[PDB]
Formats: C-alpha cells, sequence, structure tokens
C-alpha cells in the first residue's frame, strides 16, 4: 500500500523542461531533442509512502484535485519569467486555494546563459509567499529536491 | 539520449560544435552549444569567429540569439574583439547592424588611424606612376607621426601592443594600378594585455629605402628610431589595400591553415604559408606581408636569370648541402601548394602571383577566383626539382598523394569552412549553385589508394 496519492501541476511556457523535470524525477532521463501527460512515483514523506502524481501539459481538469503547484521558468529566457504572473492568474482562477506553489527555476546548467537573477526570483519568492528553488534536467541538480520539498511541505 | 553523451565527451569540439548549431533546429540543442562556447579556449573559437558571425547574420534568428551572448562577452573582454566584430558584421551584411553600432558605442583612435590609412591609398588613384604614388604616401605618413603614439594597434599582430612611430621613409606603393596597395612598416611597443595599459610616452641619417632582408631592415629602423631603446620595441609590415575584397583571401586563409593542420597531424612533409588576412569592410582590408620573400617574376626580372641559376647561385651547387635543403623546401612547398590550388580550384596561377622565400619555399598569393569563379607545371619549375625522372621529382609527386591522402582523412573539417561562409554570399566563388559538390568530390573519397595514385600522376601530366 502507499498512505497518500498526491497531486501536483507542472505549469509554464512551452520549452523550459517541465516535462523533462517529469522525466528526470520520475524516470531519470533526459533528452535534448523534443498533448497533456502525467507520470508518478512514489516517495517515503515522514514515515510515510506517497505517490506523487505529477501532471504535464501542452483547463480545469487540469487543476482539478491540485494539491501543489510547480512554476516552472527559464533561467535563460527573461520572458519565460515575466509570465509568472500570467501563470498565477491561471492559478488564481483555476487553481486550488489551498494548493502550495514553488517556483522552479530550470536549465540552471546554462549557467553563461543565465537571463534571470537567482537572487530576484528568490525575492519574488518572498513577495508571493512561496517556496524557490532553481533546477536542471540535464545534470539532476536540485531535481529530486524540489519534489521532495513540494511533497514534503504538502501536509 | 546518446546526443548528450556526444556533447558532454570529450570528442565534443568547437568544430563539431558549429556543425551541430550549424543544423540542429532543437531550440534545446542550440541553446546548449552556445553555452559550451564559453567552456572552449578563447583562441581555438576565434579561428571558427568569421563563420559564427555569418552564421547569425544569414540564419534562422533561432542561431544568432544562441551565438550572441558568447560574442558580446569576448566583446566586453577584448577591444580587439570588440573591432574585429564589428568589421566582420559589416563587411559580410548584405542583421547584426545593430549590434555592430553597439560596439562601436574607445575605438575612436584605432578606427581614426584606419580611415587615416585607407584614405591615403585613395589620394594615391591620381598619381599614374608607381614612383609618384610611393613619394606621396611616404610625406602622407610622415603627417600620421604627429598624433603618435596613440591608442592604436595592428590586428595583424599576433600580440598585443601600441602603435608608437611610422618609418615613412621605408614604405612603398606596391604596383601602378588605379587603387595600388601601400607595404608600410609600423614600430610598435608590446605589452601584457592592451585592455589594461595606456598608450605609452612620446619622444622626437638613416631614411634610407633599399631592398634587403628583414633582419637588417629591423637594424636600420630602429637605430633611427627614438624608441629604439626599449627592449619593448619591436617592427610590423602590413599591405593596405583600399580598394579590394580581401574576404575571399580570408576564407583561402582559414583553408590553407586547415590543410596546414592537417598534414601537421597526418604527419606529411609538406609546406605551406598563410598569410595573415585582415577584413575592414566589403570594399577594403589589410594584409600582414611574408617578408624575405618576392614574386618569381620580380626575381627573374632584377637578376635575369632561370629559377635553377638563381637557386645555384643564391644557394650552392646541386652538391652543396645548402641546395639540397633549398631544393628540398622548393619541392614540399610545390607540392602542397598544387593540392591547395587543386582542392580550392586556385586560378590566375602565373609567377606574379608567387612568391619566393629566402630559405627556397614557394608561397602563392592573391586568391581571387577560386572554386566557382573565373574570368599548371612549367618547365622552369621542373628543373629546379631535377627534372622528370630526378628522383626529387618522384618525391613531389609522392607528397601530393600523401597529402591529399591524409586531406581525405580530414575532408570534413575542411569543408566545413567553405560550406558555412557561403551562407548568404554575393560573393564569386559561390556562383555555381552547386559549388560545395566539386568541392567534396574533388577529395574522392570513393577512390581507393591504388586509384588514388592514378588520379595523382593523371593530373600531374594535365599540370604540364
Ligand atoms: C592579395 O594580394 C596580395 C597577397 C600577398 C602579398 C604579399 S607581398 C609580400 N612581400 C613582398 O616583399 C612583395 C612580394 C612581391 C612584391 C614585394 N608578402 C605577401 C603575403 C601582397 C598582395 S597585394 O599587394 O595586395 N597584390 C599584389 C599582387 C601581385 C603582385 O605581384 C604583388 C602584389
Ligand atoms: N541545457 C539544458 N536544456 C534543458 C534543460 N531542461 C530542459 N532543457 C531543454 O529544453 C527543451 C524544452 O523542454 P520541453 O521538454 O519542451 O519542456 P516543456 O516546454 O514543458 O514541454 C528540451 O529540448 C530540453 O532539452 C536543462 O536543464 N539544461
Amino acid at each position: 500500500e502507499y498512505d497518500y496519492l498526491f497531486k501536483v501541476v507542472l505549469i509554464g511556457d512551452s520549452g523550459v523542461g517541465k516535462s523533462n523535470l517529469l522525466s528526470r524525477f520520475t524516470r531519470n532521463e533526459f533528452n535534448l531533442e523534443s498533448g497533456v501527460e502525467f507520470a508518478t512515483r512514489s516517495i517515503q514523506v515522514d514515515g510515510k509512502t506517497i505517490k506523487a502524481q505529477i501532471w504535464d501539459t501542452a483547463t480545469s481538469a487540469y487543476y482539478r484535485g491540485a494539491v501543489g503547484a510547480l512554476l516552472v521558468y527559464d533561467i535563460a529566457k527573461h520572458l519565460t519569467y515575466e509570465n509568472v504572473e500570467r501563470w498565477l492568474k491561471e492559478l488564481r482562477d483555476h487553481a486550488d486555494s489551498n494548493i502550495v506553489i514553488m517556483l522552479v527555476g530550470n536549465k540552471s546548467d546554462l549557467r553563461h546563459l543565465r537571463a534571470v537573477p537567482t537572487d530576484e526570483a528568490r525575492a519574488f519568492a518572498e513577495k508571493n509567499g512561496l517556496s524557490f528553488i532553481e533546477t536542471s534536467a540535464l545534470d539532476s541538480t536540485n531535481v529530486e529536491a524540489a519534489f521532495q520539498t513540494i511533497l514534503t511541505e504538502i501536509y | 539520449s546518446w546526443l548528450l553523451r556526444l556533447f558532454e565527451s570529450k570528442l565534443f569540439d568547437i568544430s563539431m560544435a558549429i556543425s551541430y548549431l550549424y543544423n540542429s533546429k532543437e531550440p534545446g540543442v542550440q541553446a546548449y552549444i552556445g553555452n559550451r562556447l564559453f567552456c572552449f579556449r578563447n583562441e581555438d573559437v576565434d579561428f571558427y569567429l568569421p563563420q559564427l558571425l555569418n552564421m547569425y547574420i544569414h540564419m534562422d534568428e533561432d542561431v544568432g540569439d544562441a551565438i550572441k551572448p558568447y560574442i558580446v562577452h569576448r566583446c566586453r573582454q577584448s577591444i580587439n574583439f570588440s573591432l574585429q566584430c564589428a568589421l566582420l558584421l559589416g563587411a559580410y551584411s548584405s542583421r547584426g547592424t545593430k549590434l555592430r553600432k553597439l560596439i562601436l558605442s574607445r575605438l575612436a583612435p584605432e578606427r581614426e588611424f584606419i580611415k587615416s590609412l585607407m584614405a591615403i591609398g585613395k589620394r594615391l588613384a591620381t598619381l599614374p606612376t608607381k614612383e609618384q604614388k610611393t613619394q606621396r604616401l611616404i610625406s602622407e605618413l610622415s603627417l600620421l607621426n604627429h598624433k603618435l603614439p596613440a591608442r592604436v594597434w595592428l590586428p595583424t599582430a599576433g600580440f598585443d601592443h601600441h602603435v608608437v612611430r611610422v618609418p615613412h621613409t621605408q614604405a612603398v606603393v606596391l604596383n601602378s594600378k588605379d587603387k595600388a596597395p601601400y607595404l608600410i612598416y609600423v614600430e610598435v611597443l608590446e605589452c601584457e594585455n592592451f585592455d589594461t595599459t595606456s598608450v605609452p610616452a612620446r619622444i622626437p641619417p638613416s631614411a634610407v629605402a633599399l631592398k634587403e632582408p628583414w633582419q637588417e631592415k629591423v637594424r636600420r629602423i630602429r637605430e633611427g628610431s627614438p624608441y629604439g631603446h626599449l627592449p619593448n620595441w619591436r617592427l610590423l609590415s602590413v599591405i593596405v589595400k583600399c580598394g579590394d575584397d580581401l574576404r575571399q583571401e580570408l576564407l583561402a586563409f582559414q583553408v590553407l591553415k586547415q590543410l596546414q593542420s592537417i598534414w601537421e597531424q597526418e604527419r606529411v612533409p609538406l609546406w605551406i604559408k598563410p598569410y595573415k588576412i585582415l577584413v575592414i569592410s566589403a570594399d577594403s582590408g589589410m594584409i600582414e606581408p611574408v617578408v624575405n620573400a618576392v614574386s618569381i617574376h620580380q626575381v627573374k626580372k632584377q637578376s635575369q636569370l632561370s629559377l635553377l641559376d638563381y637557386f645555384l647561385q643564391e644557394h650552392g651547387s646541386y652538391t652543396t648541402e645548402a641546395f639540397l635543403s633549398a631544393q628540398r623546401n622548393f619541392v614540399q612547398s610545390c607540392a602542397g601548394y598544387c593540392l591547395v590550388c587543386y582542392l580550392l580550384q586556385v586560378k590566375d596561377r602565373h609567377n606574379g602571383n608567387i612568391l619566393l622565400d629566402a630559405e627556397g619555399h614557394i608561397i602563392h598569393i592573391d586568391f581571387g577566383f577560386i572554386l566557382s569563379s573565373s574570368p599548371k607545371l612549367t618547365t622552369e619549375f621542373v628543373d629546379v626539382m631535377g627534372g622528370l625522372d630526378g628522383d626529387m621529382f618522384n618525391y613531389y609527386k609522392m607528397l601530393m598523394l600523401q597529402g591529399l591522402i591524409a586531406a581525405r582523412k580530414h575532408m570534413d573539417k575542411v569543408v566545413q569552412i567553405v560550406e558555412i561562409m557561403q551562407q548568404g554570399s554575393q560573393l564569386p566563388c559561390f556562383h555555381g549553385s552547386s559549388t560545395i559538390r566539386n568541392l567534396k568530390e574533388r577529395f574522392h573519397m570513393s577512390m581507393t589508394e591504388e586509384q588514388l595514385q592514378l588520379l595523382v600522376e593523371q593530373m600531374v601530366d594535365g599540370s604540364m
């Protein structure tokens, strides 16, 4: 048996590798080459077994049963971080008010192409009081940690 | 994900990095490679700058933006790099004009110095004789030293430096043509880095123009120069043509270095000499000339001898070791430059476009009419090699095979140079829709070594 079944969403502009974050976290695979899809892997949290159901898209049925929101913005594309406000609105309108939002700065391996400040984007997290973390599906840096915290912080 | 296993691999170099950036329509891949550029040696990416900056201009906006960041990083680091970016971006545009204007928005003194040089050669169009052109030039350059030293440098140089003095007495117009190119000598002061150091101090009988070796002209010029006591001091030579398109020249420069690296790696004893090209614009440019070398014409002219006569007089008898060495250099350099003329389809080949250096090498110059553009072994050369059935002539045909064979083994690197450059070029050498075909086809990858040997022999025959 698994104790609880969580459902967290992956939203954001297309091209930020949220489908790759999905792959790396569950299947542990990343592909440089490029409908709606979800996949699940179970992790032990607080002595409990949880089947975290990560959803992914390319509308309200999406946010139905949504437990935690994963806002993924690309650090090499400033416009993606710009649309976070437009993505909160989409959350504000359709998402459950209770859902825990964690801001994700993906593609952190692109150090020399950084367009989004690591400190600043972490500041927007405090103004909205949401947890923040920068990740990378290509080297799996802070990948398991992102869901490890979102799934842990979901209680 | 085999692909990432490749990029992460040691196999991944600057060449292959550009190769994938040239083909992949994967934005995720494009952005990844644009990041790896920072992880390369600044020197290695430099050789392919014309390639990269050409992809920026004449390709999908999705490729130019992947290169733009690395460019602006290096533009911010090196004042020199900033300069050559602007020059290239303008000379090859016919997009990145916005960035070019950004680069120029410090470089004021340098651009002043370039314009001044280019203008000088312009006004020489009125004076119709070679000698008249030189007289004005020498006085015209004498004016230059009135605002030196300045934050000016010769990009053609292989080291950081400032330009302190220009010995106007030594410069000489190279021909009588309407927009003839003049050769000038420039005294500079080497330094740790240009970006760090500010301009040198100023300090205010010889001045005779002769035809002599490089080592000696360096001596007479320094003795007459106020800056002729600094261990820093060093002399440079640059050819300034104010009306010739050097883009095909630059292309052929890359191709030559590439063939050179291949033969040097493949351990094939061939000898070629590529000269540093510089592109000021589609209109103008400069060359870093090969000192101690002059056209076979100017050699046959001054001494009124045959090439084989000059060799024996200048070096010694057939039996002298100094002749064997000079003959061995003639063969190697002659064999290598055949393959260079073949693979590039170099035309307009006469003793006016072929230099001869003190050691005995030959050095082809003026690389218009390569490949598509268009409007041989003379007996004189074959004599220097001992004759058709001389052992040293077999050695000449032998080097071509070994040279051409090793060229096949790295055809990939060479062709890449040309193929990228063809993109968005109104250049003459890309006239035929299928130029790269003949280029690739000229390597004859399909042929066996034996068949390859037959082709070399047949080609040497047609050479005569
Ligand atoms: C693209 O065209 C050139 C390519 C190479 C050179 C020289 S020249 C030199 N040293 C020399 O000493 C000169 C060689 C012969 C004259 C002296 N080293 C080099 C590399 C000079 C030029 S060019 O001036 O723009 N046109 C030119 C054409 C044909 C000539 O018969 C002389 C000059
Ligand atoms: N260099 C690098 N590329 C990444 C990373 N994460 C994702 N990508 C690339 O970004 C591209 C777009 O991601 P994608 O799978 O389409 O995510 P989606 O927009 O949510 O569908 C993919 O081709 C990935 O290769 C990363 O951490 N580093």
